[PDB]
RNA sequence: UUAAUAUUUGUUUAAUGAAAAGUAUUUUAUUAUUAUAUUGUAUAGUAUUAUUAUAGUGUAUAGUUUUUUAAAAAUAUAAAAAUAUUGUUAACAACAAAUAAAAUAAAGUAUGAAUUAAUAUCAAAAUUUUAAUAAAAAUUAAAAAA
């Protein structure tokens, strides 16, 4: 699932179990730009954790805005300004 | 009156959560602090049965 | 407290702390009867008295 | 094999194979020993 | 009443799993895929997925009166190493025909050959791509 | 077994006890007075000392139940599960404390005894 | 179509093996070596003695 | 192996006792007068009946846990409702408070402390006593040492049964 | 060791302990609000071997408050008299 | 794992209590007669669908249990360990056999 | 509609359009009320349809009338008790009678006779328990009336304690009103009757032991303790004591008083065996615990002491027997695992007897807390998977535990 | 009782309708915990 | 008798005020503020502790804490391939064949009804016949127990 804070919009994600199905609606997470604890709300969904029986990882799979969200912030236009300190695929 | 009695409550029950939420987060943390020191004076790694020799090696993350 | 009670029986040369205590009361024992030497409910009740005349 | 025993079918006390020419040409068979009483009541 | 479907006979009942140690079964198998890849019918292979699939195959098979010829993509492998149940998948397309092979290893009758010596995952995509809308456009309607 | 439904009851545990740093010396044969306090000890490993995290937890969740309202907690499920007609339940008069004063005081005593 | 049935007709089911191994028979045991207690093999106790070495 | 199983045809049919017409038995002035079970065989060193007001932890330990029972606390119907008891109640009740009726005290009263009288019928016929008590609500005499009985005090905190 | 305390978060806030207390359990609990009781917490009489019971002496936190119910719930009339 | 079972086993420990106070000997005690009868009954209702009702039957039964005195009863041995147990106790140290040590009789010498 | 009879006690089906009755939860059959109303009766004080009423006048009579006694009358049926010196002989006369009539039992060949019982024993028996204070155990009775020897000595110790008795008076009577006046405002030796008194209670747990009944046997011995105050007697009576503990596999107790004839060693008569027998008892009871270099200290002592009695010569090879052999296996006993191991059949008819059942009697039945009987859920010292303490909840005032998905 | 299921002693069938009524009660009896009300038994006489 | 029966089986809580209704022994239920007599505050109904949120205000992250069980048939729902049938649409509906994998519903420990009940410790089968199924008769035959 994806997250932001409802202070200042900054965006985490992190995948949501069966065990922290309380937690999908609303988190209380520590936001790095507001350096305290802040309330998180559920922005898009995510595949799922395990794996839907007789089906390939892929299914369900993330909704178009997780998956606009992780190219706005890694990929072509994203990765060529950190492609040239040091073009993460090797060290 | 009703009105307002029901929003008071509701606020203040809002509040007081919002309390226990922000301080059972510091006692969390100030547990995992407490465990990493133990930890760092014990010896004890939570990184396997291994040595830092696999993870300097990096390949398994 | 298992290496406590080892080194306590370690320094009693394997004699239990039950075998040192009746050692020690007995030579109280011993000198109590030579001290000696040398100086020389369930039960039914019966009936209480009349409380009055 | 802490339910085997060795010389007894399917560890049954009375029923002892040992000292008994019960050919098992590749297999180990142990001695006979009297069983006391009290491992059979 | 008068008939009986079970057998409870110690010959029938008895299993002989527990002994199976004695027997080599891998090492027979290994045995019987060496015989086979020393008569010819089948070469020795090893790889990964990764590096097998969507390698070009050319396959001919002795067939009468002529035998046929056919070029096609690695889809998917059964097993990594040699093996007497070894199997490959290979998409076909002719002129106007497109087919989805599944040849087995050690048929003398039929002889493919992986001559790519590489993948080519995306060569392996394309033609999966191919493949699924013709398999979709192939129905009738 | 349990009486309810006959059910086969089985004791899983870990098998090297002594390797660990938590539960080293930890007695299962019976059950602790009650389930908030830690559990039992070898009088050999008296001496043994746990983990300050796992420590700490265990300290607050226990000192949870020393409140009165888990008393009136426990009160009022004995009068709920006398009102769902399970049985030999205490009426919530005749039902007494888990935690009192003088128990912790001792417990306490007990806690520092085995440090 | 039921009828009420006769004493001879209920005693047929004690007849079988099916009643007697449910209700008539008796348990195999012995006493525990450590706890001095009747003892069936293969269950054991919730005791630090009959958890490592069960008898 | 298996245990000897009988099924009993007293529990197929065991109908009821044959009653009492007008409350006789036809054969009390013929038969002796033994306690009941002792010609027939019925003994008993001890009896327990789980009935009792001690043996309720008992029955309730004895019975399952699964078996649950309602309204321990409340019940459906209102039970401040007055309503007469039981037949057999209303009859103990009638057999032991027999002074409740109307001019049950016998007029006129003849019978005073000190007088000397003697025992016409029952237990201790022809015994001469004096008056000690007079029961006059309830027709009663209390005669010196006549129909003497012990008189069980219970144990207390710091007294003895005596 | 600083564990969070009822009380401390009413003095903290300034929102009457006993009005913090009654905001975390039922309402008919502190209120004159319709709610179901259970019939065993009610008290009963005596018995021959056993002092009696009282629901205020063995739930005397599940009290309704009737100073607390007035003020929040019930509508004073300083505010409605109008002479 | 009988309810009857564990009623038979009350009344069995309450009879075994008697015939100790009574005097007799409790190796020696063998159940002579175990007999059950019907006793009082409760009724409940059976409430049912369509406006239908039954009386349930609790049923209660009393039970006669004597115990007698038998010098001439030879009871079979239970100590016999099975051949698991007794490797298992050999590997963990434990004698096979039960630790017997001869105690001197009860003298009133000394008195 | 209406299969059966119309009264609410019938069993058959019924309906309410032909046959309306009141909800009626529970209520007594036609026969009387059983078990499981009279569990309402009980607890909730009525029947649990609320129609009976509660008709409780006969337990009334059996228990507050009977309790019932004023006060001025209380006052003094404390003044007119039995002397207790007229009763205790009253009940040794009785009970000597009784021990005497009893006939001797019939020795047949091919089997074992039925011993007469003891019927018109058990009354003055308890009589005189009663009046001395100390319980005699029947079994340990029957036993030695059934032995011709032991019978003869219990006969002359009652013999003799009867006339010590009548011809001086109770020394425990005497002893214990001194010492509440001493305590109101030293120590005399054993008197003849304690002496008589404490040896026929020997003969009675000698005849318990012969029979089989361990723990009367030590209890038997327990309360004869209480009347001497000899030093020879206490001896013997804790070596006693030691032995019958050893018998019922009560070790603590045996160890102790064992070690107590060892300590009354200095203060007793050179000829007296008791304190020989004492550390016997010492070591035995080291031995049944598993302590084998502590039986064999104990041993040595012994024997140092006493230069080689034959009861502590036998415990020693036998001890160097075990000895022999526990290097040979484990080169000692674990610590882990001493007093594990059971040894004796006293245990083992303990265990029978108040074991956990498959079913019942076990931690899954019921549990007892405080003189109270719990179902398995509420068990106060177990928070297992099932147990109501799992659903308890923050109760609103801290997050107690970092659980997400449950409490 | 490995005989007794091996030979089927007892009734091969079961109750169908509960694997869903038991869910049906418990969402009650959270409706009820909602509304204020005393949780009571499913079935009381039906048992 | 059915009945060794059907049925029950308590291991995880997402929501907020009346009145009708219900009177269950609130022992001083509350402890106080204001002012000013008097009066009254806890629990429905469907024969029940029952498929059940009574919708009168009002709004909301308090997780506002009773559902056993170690395989099977039939049945009940849900899913159900790169086979085939008919339509919508740029995945949806049923179907027939592999109708196949896979999900939920056990004895046994407990409690325990109801329809039903002329009846021998009921009689497998075949044939012939007799006043309407004939289990009524007769002749052949040979039919175990759970
Ligand atoms: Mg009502
Ligand atoms: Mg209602
Ligand atoms: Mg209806
Ligand atoms: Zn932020
Ligand atoms: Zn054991």
């Amino acid at each position: 699932a994806l997250f932001s804070c409802f202070r200042c919009g900054y965006m985490y994600e992190f995948a949501v179990s069966n065990s922290y199905c309380r937690k999908l609606t609303l988190r209380n997470d520590h936001c790095p730009r507001c350096d305290q604890l802040t309330l998180f709300r559920f922005m898009s969904v995510s595949g799922m954790v395990g794996n839907m029986p007789f089906k390939p990882i892929g299914v369900p799979g993330p909704s178009y805005a997780t998956l606009w969200w992780r190219k706005t912030r890694e990929g072509k236009e994203a990765s060529a300004p950190l492609d040239a300190v040091c073009k993460s695929d090797r060290w | 009156k009703r009105i307002d009695t029901a929003k008071r409550m509701r606020r203040d029950r809002r509040r007081i959560e919002e309390l226990k939420t922000l301080e059972f987060w510091g006692w969390y943390m100030k547990l995992q602090r407490v465990r990493g020191r133990w930890c760092r004076e014990q010896g004890v790694s939570s990184r396997g049965v291994y040595g830092p020799a696999v993870d300097a090696a990096e390949l398994w993350g | 407290r298992g290496d406590a009670d080892r080194n306590f029986r370690e320094a009693f040369h394997g004699m239990s702390l039950d075998q040192v205590l009746f050692r020690e009361r007995l030579r109280q024992r011993r000198m109590q009867k030579q001290m000696e030497e040398k100086a020389k409910t369930s039960l039914s009740r019966d009936p209480q008295p009349p409380p009055s005349d | 094999a802490r339910n085997l025993a060795p010389g007894f079918s399917r560890g049954a006390l009375k029923h002892d194979w040992r000292a008994l020419g019960v050919y098992t040409p590749d297999h180990p068979q142990v001695p006979y020993h009297p069983l006391q009483t009290w491992m059979l009541g | 009443g008068y008939t009986r479907e079970r057998t409870n006979r110690h010959f029938f009942v008895a299993r002989a799993n527990a002994f199976f140690s004695r027997l080599p079964i891998a090492r027979v198998q290994r045995s019987l895929a060496m015989e086979a890849v020393r008569e010819g019918r089948m070469r020795p292979w090893k790889y990964t997925k990764e590096q097998i699939l969507g390698a070009p195959v050319t396959c001919n098979f002795e067939y009468n009166p002529r035998p046929v010829r056919l070029i096609g993509t690695v889809m998917d492998a059964h097993t990594e190493e040699t093996s007497i149940k070894g199997g490959l998948k290979v998409y076909a397309r002719n002129e106007e025909t497109n087919m989805m092979l599944w040849i087995p290893p050690g048929n003398p009758k039929l002889r493919h050959e992986v001559t790519s010596t590489k993948g080519s995952f995306q060569h392996y995509l394309d033609e999966r791509d191919k493949w699924d809308e013709a398999w979709i456009t192939g129905r009738a309607r | 077994r349990r009486r309810t439904d006959a059910v086969a009851m089985y004791f899983v545990e870990y098998k090297n006890r002594d390797m660990s740093d938590n539960h080293k010396g930890e007695d299962y044969s019976a059950g602790p007075e009650r389930f908030f306090l830690p559990p039992r000890i070898v009088e050999t490993e008296k001496g043994i000392q746990r983990p300050p995290h796992m420590q700490m937890a265990f300290d607050r969740w226990a000192s949870k139940f020393k409140t009165e309202e888990f008393h009136h907690w426990w009160r009022l499920r004995h009068a709920k599960l006398r009102y769902w007609g399970v049985r030999n339940v205490p009426h919530p008069s005749d039902v007494d404390p888990l935690w009192t004063e003088k128990e912790e005081e001792e417990w306490h005593n007990e806690m520092l005894a085995n440090t | 179509p039921k009828r009420k049935k006769n004493p001879m007709q209920l005693r047929r089911k004690v007849y079988g093996l099916h009643f007697k191994e449910k209700y008539l028979k008796m348990e195999e045991w012995y006493y525990c070596p450590l706890c001095a207690e009747p003892k069936k093999p293969g269950e054991w106790c919730r005791r630090e003695d009959c958890r490592q070495i069960k008898p | 192996m298996y245990a000897r199983f009988r099924t009993r045809s007293k529990f197929y049919f065991r109908p009821a006792r044959p009653a009492l017409a007008y409350n006789v038995d036809p054969n009390v002035m013929r038969r002796p007068k033994v306690k009941r079970g002792l010609l027939k065989g019925t003994y008993s060193d001890e009896t327990v009946d789980l009935r009792d007001r001690e043996r309720l932890e008992l029955l309730e330990s004895m019975r399952h846990p699964r078996e649950r029972d309602f309204y321990q606390d409340h019940t459906y119907h209102n039970q401040w409702l007055r309503r007469d008891l039981e037949k057999h109640q209303k009859q103990q009740l009638a057999a032991r408070y027999k002074y409740f009726a109307p001019d049950f005290e016998i007029s006129p009263w003849i019978w005073y402390p000190g007088d000397i009288v003697e025992v016409v019928s029952g237990e201790g016929i022809g015994q001469r006593g004096t008056i000690i008590a007079v029961i006059k609500y309830k027709n009663e005499i209390v005669v010196q040492n006549i129909n003497v009985q012990d008189v069980v005090i219970p144990a207390s905190e710091s007294r003895p049964e005596q | 060791r600083g564990r969070f305390n009822m009380d401390e978060a009413a003095a903290a806030l300034q929102l009457n302990p006993a009005y913090a207390a009654a905001l975390y359990r039922p309402l008919n609990y502190t209120f004159h609000i319709r709610g179901q009781l259970y019939p065993a917490q009610k008290g009963r009489p005596s018995r021959p071997g056993s002092l009696a019971a009282s629901q205020g002496r063995m739930f005397p936190l599940y009290q309704r408050n009737d100073r607390l119910d007035k003020e929040l719930f019930r509508l004073n009339s300083r505010g409605l008299t109008t002479e | 794992l009988r309810k009857g079972h564990q009623i038979v086993f009350r009344a069995l420990e309450m009879a075994q209590q008697g015939a100790e106070a009574k005097g007799l000997d409790k190796e020696h005690l063998r159940v002579a007669h175990i007999s059950c009868y019907p006793g009082p009954t409760d009724k409940q209702i059976d409430i049912r669908s369509k406006g239908y009702y039954a009386w349930k039957t609790k049923k209660s039964s009393h039970l006669v249990l004597t115990l007698a005195e038998d010098p001439e009863m030879v009871l079979p041995d239970r100590t016999c360990l099975p051949y698991s147990s007794l490797m298992s106790m050999k590997r963990a140290g434990l004698s096979a056999q039960p630790t017997v040590i001869d105690v001197p009789a009860i003298t009133a010498d000394g008195i | 509609y209406q299969r059966g009879g119309w009264s609410p006690g019938s069993k058959h089906q019924k309906h309410m359009t032909l046959n309306p009755t009141l909800y009626l939860y529970r209520f007594p059959g036609p026969h009387g009320p059983g078990p499981y109303t009279m569990k309402y009766w009980w607890t909730l004080g009525c029947f649990p349809t609320g129609m009976e009423v509660p008709f409780r006048l006969h337990e009334f009579l059996s228990t507050y009338q009977q309790e019932h006694v004023p006060v001025e009358v209380e006052e003094w049926l404390r003044c007119y008790i039995k002397d207790p010196l007229s009763e205790l002989v009253n009940a040794s006369n009785d009970f000597f009678k009784a021990v005497e009539v009893y006939p001797e039992v019939e020795s047949a060949r091919g089997y074992k006779t039925l011993q007469p019982s003891i019927a018109p024993l058990l009354v003055p028996m308890k009589k005189f328990e009663e009046q001395l204070g100390v319980k005699i155990s029947p079994v340990g009775l029957r036993s030695v009336l059934s032995n011709p020897v032991l019978k003869d000595r219990f006969l002359d110790d009652l013999f003799d304690y009867k006339s010590y008795v009548e011809k001086g008076g109770s020394t425990p009577h005497r002893r214990l009103a001194r010492s509440r006046f001493e305590g109101s405002l030293p120590a005399e030796t054993t008197a003849d009757d304690e002496r008589s008194l404490i040896l026929l209670l020997t003969t009675i747990s000698e005849g318990c032991i012969n029979a089989g009944n361990y723990s009367d046997a030590a209890s038997v011995l327990a309360d004869a303790l209480m009347f001497c105050h000899d030093p020879d007697s206490q001896a013997t009576t804790h070596a006693n004591i030691s032995f019958a503990s050893l018998l019922n596999a009560d070790f603590k107790g045996a160890e102790y008083n064992g070690r107590e004839a060892a300590l009354l060693q200095p203060q007793v008569k050179p000829t007296s065996t008791a304190c020989a027998r004492g550390y016997v008892g010492w070591a035995a009871a080291a031995a049944y615990q598993d302590d084998f270099e502590k039986a064999e200290a104990i041993v040595k002592d012994g024997l140092t002491l006493y230069v080689g009695n034959e009861h502590l010569e036998k415990l020693a090879n036998k001890l160097q027997a075990l000895r022999e052999e526990q290097p040979s296996v484990y080169k000692q006993v674990p610590r882990s695992l001493r007093e594990s191991r059971s040894h004796l059949p006293s245990q083992q008819s303990r265990g029978l007897l108040s074991g956990s059942g498959k079913g019942f009697s076990n931690e899954f039945d019921w549990v007892e807390f405080k003189n109270k009987l719990y179902p398995s859920k509420m068990d106060p010292r177990n928070n297992e998977m099932g147990s109501v303490f799992r659903r308890v909840g923050d109760l609103g005032s801290f997050i107690s535990t970092s659980r997400s998905m449950e409490r | 009782s490995q005989f007794l299921k091996r030979t089927f002693v007892g009734g091969m069938g079961y109750n169908v309708k509960r694997p869903y009524r038991i869910e049906i009660r418990m969402e009650h009896d959270k409706k009820r915990r909602m509304r204020r009300r005393n949780i009571g038994c499913r079935r009381m006489m039906k048992s």
